[PDB]
């Protein structure tokens, strides 16, 4: 896996930070 | 790699260090070219000669020409490798100057003024009317001529500290202009991108930029975008986004929006650098005599520069003597001595040194400092008993043959010292010491008038017990310089106190341990170098006498001469007791020892004198 | 910027097979009583942080550091305000997508 | 290796073009080694000057521009030239203070261009002698000398050098003559030389008898 | 007729106040002279900075003046040099190798992108605030953007390519029937002494350090021709002087002038280079030491236009121009610094002063002496207004 | 496994960019202000003065 | 020998690196000029520096100060100045926290957790905050 390190000072900028299964499983048991 | 936390390497040696093996070589095809053992010893003597920074690079070349000359490819190849380029150049016409004053000169009123010649080169301006035509006035012109300054002084020249405060600011005002830059074509390019969503398929396609956007100062986008990726693939993407600007300028956006973020994160963990680096530059760059005095006197107070300046004025002296106007040169470095307490008082650190010194054994110490009383007491002419009691009287208040201390002119004033170096350099660090000591002393008065009068900063003084009280100012340096010599009170601590105390008009003492170090060596130095001691003894037979002969001044002279070769040269310190004058003549070998005629029969004496032995 | 923490598909701990994800919990929730003292916003159930994405960044910065000082070690001198860095292959990225 | 061929006859076309002023004679020069020449020279020792030397000034006042092509007296004496030339007790001989060749800056020390221009002391090398041009900017006589060196060697003797002051050059080249490697002035960087330029106009020699 | 005395701390005189018209314009801090240059409009901004978190703006009407237009540069420069200005640039500097040697503009001026908006910029302010003085509006006319004294008729020297301060006193001269430029920059006011040589209605004060320094003019005999004559003054100083030398020289010509002058109007050229610190000047005094010159010719009460110069150490002259700035509001800041975003900037200790180093004073009572009394001397037919 | 400390450096980071945000919309409302300081102040009494 | 070949070898590469410098020496080579920072004129100072860029024309006297550049372990780095700063340790100032005591203990990391800033801030706020409630307050009764 490409890990690059190479002279930093900072960090890399990290990567920023559907799916309806819980809630009609909810509504199954209800 | 989970468990163990990370630590920083060493470092990775330079590529320059590493890098040899394939010119290993060609040295031993020039040892086969040149054959003989003897000239290529001769060869890397040069090569070394020149590998220890002794001769040139052309010059070196000139050697290796007198040796492998013979050769064509192989002295081109030597040449190539140590890149001496060839001068090509014999036909050389030094031209002359484009531009000084190729035009200029006619009737000129006053010193830097001058009129401008009379001709219908009028170019004329708009916005002028009769008042703007008449006040404002263009006949005469202001040239520079330099003319020689009719005075003479130096020029002032920064200190080493402000230097690196310029460099700081110069430093932090780039990274703020670049992060600047690239925040404002961020908000250009997102103008533009906005503009570019909301559109139908088919009016991007066709949507073109010309260049400049609507920055008024365009080129600073295209500039940051070079930055941002770099000078070699920065004209293909400006390029690509000035013929689509629909699809490649989403991209250059979003990394704009990645650089602003790192580096002004960036500039913060640099300012952590720059912030510690500031308290400690900024406060030491307000005063520049201190430091410039440490320097200069650290690298001036050394042999080479005091011969030198007595043997300039003995040059100028002789030179002005071969101009007819000036009759001829008595002496040439004078001292008075007005006050003499000074001279315990320099005991009162001389010895203060001493005891706490480490690289000399105590018994020689005893010797040394007998060295210094008994020869301040003989050659200045004060009582034994005095520094006796000087001495005695200091520890309770703060509370002897000198051969083996060391192992007709009548109404005899005068008394003449033809010493050697060793002995002029220290008799004139001692006299440094006590004039700078007697300059600091005598306002010492109104010192304590200066202290007193100030009335209620450094709060840290107040705690150490650093500040001056109404006390003796000038006893009170004393005790410092002791207190420093001894290692009471490291540097800047003194340095500051005698600064805001006395006032920045003593810096002259910020070095006194070093220069007291200065003759605590050389007089130990005097007595293991044999033939100043009997150069000492051959003084001390001549002084202690009352009445002796001129003619017995000239056989001290000669066999003070007999211990010291005739490269070294001899210094006649003469010392007159009513006045303590104390004058300096640079004496030359075989030319006269003492005081030149006054009349001419004088020196028949001498004439008859000294080539009768 | 922030903390990395461990996604699905990405940063390092979930594809290495070293960890689990992170696991958003929902708005609104048992609380801790001293998280909600401190005062708060509480998400990501349990500890989010993912570890060798942090020990990679360290690596970088120690390697900065060590350039640094081997500078001062070689060429006796003071380092001067390193300069502030372009892209590495996020351009061969760019050109890639816009071709 | 060689003696590249240096030419001035541009520059002093030059200045006999646009500077045809009358040549007169500015003043009389008494040559020091630590300090500058006045041309009414009150008493060379009289200021001393110490900041409590190594790089005394240079000795040639600033003459200024409305003086190009006007010669300045110099008086040198015997034991300054054979300081300079042995190198004891001169400090602008240890410093290297000389920047061209025929045609110097006016911090060129005149002393070092007298040895720039072949002037040698005591009985001369009688060999294949090149074609001295001891005054190269005289454009008549390239070697005007009166009078003879002395026979015995530690004679005292001075001399009467007549410098010319001529326009800014614009470069200073590098050019080893007689042990004496000059300084360059006027390379792709250096910005170009403040003051005027010289070279020696005339010499004659002086016995102390 | 030197006499020296201590320096005495600043008192603000209650018995004259005025009311202050300051100019700016928010863009002449993004163009930038070059990379390692050392004029900074920066400077600039940065003064504005701490003016706006000391709350000065509730004593001063801010203004933005209208950036002047061709017409108006064209009162002292020449049309081909406008025209020059407005199209030479950065990208296609070789197409006009020929007339860039012609202005000077190249070798020590640079060109960068919008230099034509910058001098348009400094015109401006200067030429609204003198026209504000003429039309009653108020008292003192600030720019900090203006104070390009070297600039020639026809040439660019000393990063000064427009004039701006001959027009603000052109304009001044409409109204007026006699102006005084004062001039306390380190370096000697060339192009305003040059362009007004040889007129009486405006006379020339400057107080330069002289001998082997830029631009070389600026000698004691140099007093104007023909009509001018007597009409200019030049004080060369030397290195090292300090507040009290300076304010024993300063104040005793300055109030010769405006007893026998009889000037209607002033003009303050605040150069920021005869500070202690500075990057191309070496003078000692200090921010109290600046600051003493501008009062003591605003105790005077006459129209006055305050204009900046020089000065490139951004730190010392942001905060002596600040401090000037609250004095002539009738105030005296307080000496802790507020924070604003330039803070960093003005390190170790952040405070609002400029401290002198110790560094050696060469005037002697001896030439102050000499040179105040011929100027004294030579001052004796200035005398009808 | 070790610990680097990652959330108190983040801290470290946060907290210097605090200050430095705010200030430059601090100035800018100081500037917005400077124009309405001959206004606001006869306004408010004009106010004043029709409701009493 | 072969060591004086590869000393003689080493000096090239090294001042053929493109680094390092060229100072102006004395004949004897024992006497190294000072900086030439703070000249204005240039007639009297050619043996000091970089001298080289200093006319008395041009009213910057400041390249003198462009900091020289190195190249080394791949890029150019720039130095503040460099020798012929023990006070501030750099590989000590730039690193982080390593334990919770590092917060006092650390010099750069203490300056910035006992810092009074966010505590002034939230006053001027305030403050703001209590003059437009002022003018809110006079708006509401007209109404
Ligand atoms: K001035
Ligand atoms: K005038
Ligand atoms: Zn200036």
């Amino acid at each position: 896996i490409p890990v690059r390190p190479e002279i930093d000072l900072d960090p890399s900028i990290v990567p920023v930070v559907i799916s309806l299964n819980e809630e009609v499983t909810f509504f199954e048991k209800a | 790699p989970s468990i163990v936390p990370v630590v920083p390497e060493p470092t990775e040696p330079i590529e320059n260090n590493i890098s040899l093996n394939e010119e290993v070589t060609f040295f031993e095809k020039a040892k086969r070219y040149i054959g003989n053992k003897h000239l290529y010893t001769e060869f890397l003597k040069i090569l070394n000669l020149y590998s220890q920074d002794i001769l040139d690079l052309d010059d070196l070349v000139e050697k290796v020409d007198f040796y492998l000359g013979s050769n064509k490819e192989l002295f081109t190849w030597f040449k190539n490798f140590v890149g001496y380029q060839e001068k090509t150049k014999c036909i050389e016409n030094i031209v002359h100057e484009k531009h000084r004053l190729d035009l200029d000169l006619c009737e000129a009123f006053g010193p830097s003024y001058k009129r401008l010649p009379k001709s219908d080169t009028f170019m004329p301006c708009s916005g002028r009317d009769d008042m703007c035509w008449e006040v404002l006035n263009d006949e005469w012109v202001g040239h520079p001529v330099w003319a020689s300054e009719d005075s003479g002084f130096i020029a002032h020249r920064k200190n080493q500290y402000e230097e690196t405060l310029f460099k700081i600011e110069e430093e932090r005002h780039e990274y703020d202009f670049y992060i600047e830059s690239n925040l404002r074509t961020i908000q250009c390019l997102e103008t533009i991108v906005n503009k570019i969503e909301n559109m139908t398929e088919n009016e991007k396609a066709n949507f073109k930029l010309p260049p400049g956007l609507g920055h008024t100062s365009m080129t600073i986008y295209k500039k940051v975008i070079r930055k941002v990726y770099d000078k070699e693939r920065g004209f293909e993407i400006i390029d690509a986004l000035h013929e689509h600007p629909a699809v490649t300028a989403p991209v250059v956006l979003k990394r704009l929006k990645q650089k602003d973020e790192e580096w002004r994160r960036a500039q913060r963990e640099w300012n952590k650098v720059w912030r510690e680096l500031e308290q400690k530059v900024f406060f030491k760059s307000l005063d520049h005599l201190g430091l410039t005095f440490k320097q200069a006197d650290k690298k001036l107070l050394t042999t080479k520069q005091l011969i030198s300046e007595i043997s300039s004025i003995k040059v100028d002296q002789t030179n002005k003597k071969i101009h007819w106007l000036t009759p001829k040169p008595k002496s040439q470095l004078d001292f008075d001595f007005p006050d003499k307490n000074i001279f315990y008082d320099i005991l009162c650190l001389a010895d203060t040194f001493i005891t706490h010194t480490t690289a000399y054994s105590n018994p020689d110490k005893e010797r040394l400092k007998d060295l210094l009383k008994y020869f301040i007491s003989l050659f200045f002419s004060i009582s034994f008993e005095k520094i006796e009691e000087s001495l005695y009287s200091h520890k309770q208040n703060v509370s002897m043959s000198l051969l083996d201390i060391l192992h007709i002119i009548q109404n005899r004033s005068i008394f003449n010292l033809f010493a050697n170096t060793n002995i002029y350099i220290f008799f004139r660090h001692w006299t440094t010491i006590y004039e700078r000591l007697l300059e600091i002393k005598q306002m010492n008065e109104r010192v304590t008038k200066e202290i007193n009068t100030r009335s209620t900063l450094s709060s840290q003084l107040s705690e150490m017990g650093l500040d001056f009280v109404g006390e003796d100012a000038y006893k009170q340096v004393l005790r410092l310089s002791r207190r420093l010599i001894n290692g009471d009170l490291e540097h800047q601590w003194f340095e500051e106190s005698l600064r805001q105390a006395y006032n920045n008009k003593a810096f002259k003492l910020y070095t006194i341990d070093k220069v007291t170090q200065s003759l605590v060596k050389h007089a130990h130095t005097l007595m293991t170098d044999a033939k100043t001691a009997e150069i000492m003894a051959l003084f001390v037979k001549d002084r202690n006498a009352s009445t002796t002969s001129a003619k017995d001044q000239i056989i001290y002279r000669l066999q003070v001469r007999s211990h010291m070769s005739n490269t070294e040269n001899m210094f006649r310190i003469e010392f007159d007791k009513r006045t303590l004058h104390v004058s300096i003549q640079y004496i030359a070998l075989d030319d006269l020892t003492l005081k030149e005629p006054k009349a001419d029969e004088d020196k028949w004496k001498y004439y008859v004198t000294s080539y009768a032995l | 910027y922030h903390v990395p923490i461990k996604l699905d598909n990405k940063t390092l701990s979930c594809i290495t097979g070293y960890a689990s994800a992170a696991q958003l919990c929902y708005p609104g929730e048992p609380v801790a009583e001293d998280l909600a003292c401190e005062s708060i916003e509480y998400r990501y159930r349990a500890n989010p942080v993912d570890k060798l994405e942090v020990i990679v960044d360290r690596m970088r910065l120690n390697n900065e550091i060590s350039d640094l000082e081997g500078l001062r070690k070689y060429f006796h001198s003071f380092p001067g305000a390193p300069e502030l860095n372009p892209l590495r292959d996020s351009e061969i990225n760019d050109d890639f997508h816009q071709w | 290796y060689d003696l590249p061929n240096v030419s001035s006859q541009s520059v002093l076309a030059f200045t006999e073009k646009h500077y045809p002023n009358k040549l007169k004679n500015l003043g009389t020069l008494y040559y020091n080694r630590f300090k500058e020449g006045s041309f009414d020279e009150d008493s060379t020792s009289y200021s001393d000057r110490h900041s409590f030397n190594t790089l005394p000034p240079p000795f040639l006042p600033a003459i200024g521009i409305q003086n190009i092509n006007n010669i300045a007296t110099l008086k040198i004496t015997y034991e300054d030239i054979q300081a300079s030339f042995n190198n004891i007790e001169s400090p602008r001989k240890r410093n290297n203070e000389i920047w061209g060749c025929d045609i110097y800056s006016d911090d060129s020390d005149p002393i070092l261009v007298l040895r720039h221009c072949g002037f040698k002391i005591g009985a001369p090398s009688g060999g294949s002698f090149h074609k001295l041009r001891r005054t190269p900017v005289n454009v008549t006589n390239q070697d005007n000398v009166t009078g003879n060196l002395p026979l015995l060697e530690g004679t005292p003797f001075d001399l009467e050098v007549e410098l010319l002051f001529l326009p800014t050059l614009q470069k200073y080249p590098s050019v080893k003559r007689f042990d004496i490697t000059s300084r360059e002035w006027g390379s792709e960087a250096t910005v170009i030389h403040d003051g005027l330029s010289y070279g020696i106009y005339s010499i004659v020699i002086k016995q102390r008898l | 007729v030197y006499e020296a005395t201590p320096f005495d701390p600043i008192t603000v005189k209650p018995s004259d106040k005025r009311r202050v018209a300051y100019f700016y314009d928010a863009d002449v801090g993004n163009y930038a002279y070059g990379a390692g240059h050392p004029m900074k409009p920066h400077r600039i901004r940065m003064a504005h900075s701490l003016i706006m978190n000391y709350g000065l703006y509730k004593k001063m009407e801010i203004y933005r003046a209208k950036p002047a237009t061709k017409q108006e540069m064209c009162q002292f420069h020449t049309d081909e040099y406008i025209d020059f200005l407005s199209r030479v640039t950065p990208d296609n500097l070789e197409m006009f190798k020929r007339e860039s040697v012609k202005f000077n503009v190249g070798d020590d001026c640079p060109v960068f992108d919008g230099l034509y908006e910058y001098c348009s910029i400094s015109g401006g302010g200067s030429m609204e605030g003198a026209a504000r003085l003429n039309r009653g509006k108020c008292d003192v006319a600030v720019n900090y953007a203006g104070g390009l004294h070297h600039a020639k008729k026809s040439e660019a020297s000393g990063f000064c390519y427009l004039n701006d301060i001959v027009l603000g006193i052109i304009e001044l001269l409409r109204y007026h029937p006699r102006v005084l430029y004062i001039d306390i920059d380190v370096h000697h006011g060339d192009g305003v002494e040059e362009a007004f040589y040889t007129t009486d209605r405006v006379m020339t004060c400057s107080f330069h350090k002289y001998g082997e320094f830029f631009p070389g003019t600026g000698e004691l005999r140099d007093i104007g021709v023909g009509a001018g004559k007597n009409y200019a003054v030049n004080v060369p100083l030397r290195d090292g002087i300090d507040d009290a030398t300076y304010r024993s020289v300063f104040e005793p010509v300055i109030k010769k002038i405006m007893e026998w002058y009889q000037p209607s109007a002033v003009v303050l050229q605040c150069g920021g280079d005869s500070l202690s610190g500075d990057r191309l000047g070496c003078f000692n005094l200090s921010m109290e030491g600046h600051a003493n010159c501008v009062n003591y010719v605003k105790s005077f009460g006459i129209p006055m236009m305050v204009v900046g110069g020089g000065g490139y150490t951004m730190r010392n002259v942001a905060r002596t121009w600040c401090f000037e700035t609250g004095l002539l509001n009738n105030v005296v800041l307080d000496k802790d610094l507020p924070y604003n975003e330039y803070y960093e900037y003005y390190g170790p200790d952040y405070k609002l002063s400029v401290r002198p180093s110790n560094m050696f004073n060469v005037n002697t009572p001896e030439y102050l002496d000499k040179v105040m009394t011929n100027i004294f001397a030579n001052l004796e037919n200035t005398k009808y207004a | 496994p070790a610990n680097l400390f990652p959330g108190l450096n983040d801290i470290t980071d946060v907290l210097e960019e605090f200050p430095l945000a705010t200030s430059r919309y601090l100035t800018l409302l100081h500037e917005i202000d400077a124009k309405c300081v001959h206004s606001m102040p006869n306004l408010n009494e004009r106010i004043d003065k029709f409701l009493k | 020998e072969s060591n004086i070949i590869s000393t003689f070898t080493r000096r090239i590469i090294k001042e053929k690196s493109g680094n390092y410098q060229v100072l102006k020496r004395s004949l004897d080579g024992k006497l190294i000029y000072p900086e030439a920072t703070g000249i204005s004129s240039n007639r009297g100072n050619k043996l000091l520096q970089r001298s080289e860029v200093v006319t008395r024309r041009d009213l910057n006297n400041s390249k003198p100060m462009i900091e020289q550049t190195v190249f080394y372990n791949g890029s150019e780095h720039r130095l503040l100045q460099t020798n012929i700063s023990k006070l501030v340790n750099v590989k000590e100032i730039l690193t982080p926290i390593l334990s919770l005591g590092d917060i006092i203990n650390h010099k750069t990391i203490s300056r910035t957790f006992s810092s009074p800033i966010l505590k002034n801030l939230a006053l001027q706020i305030i403050l703001m905050i209590e003059k437009e409630q002022m003018s809110v307050v006079r708006y509401s009764q007209f109404l």
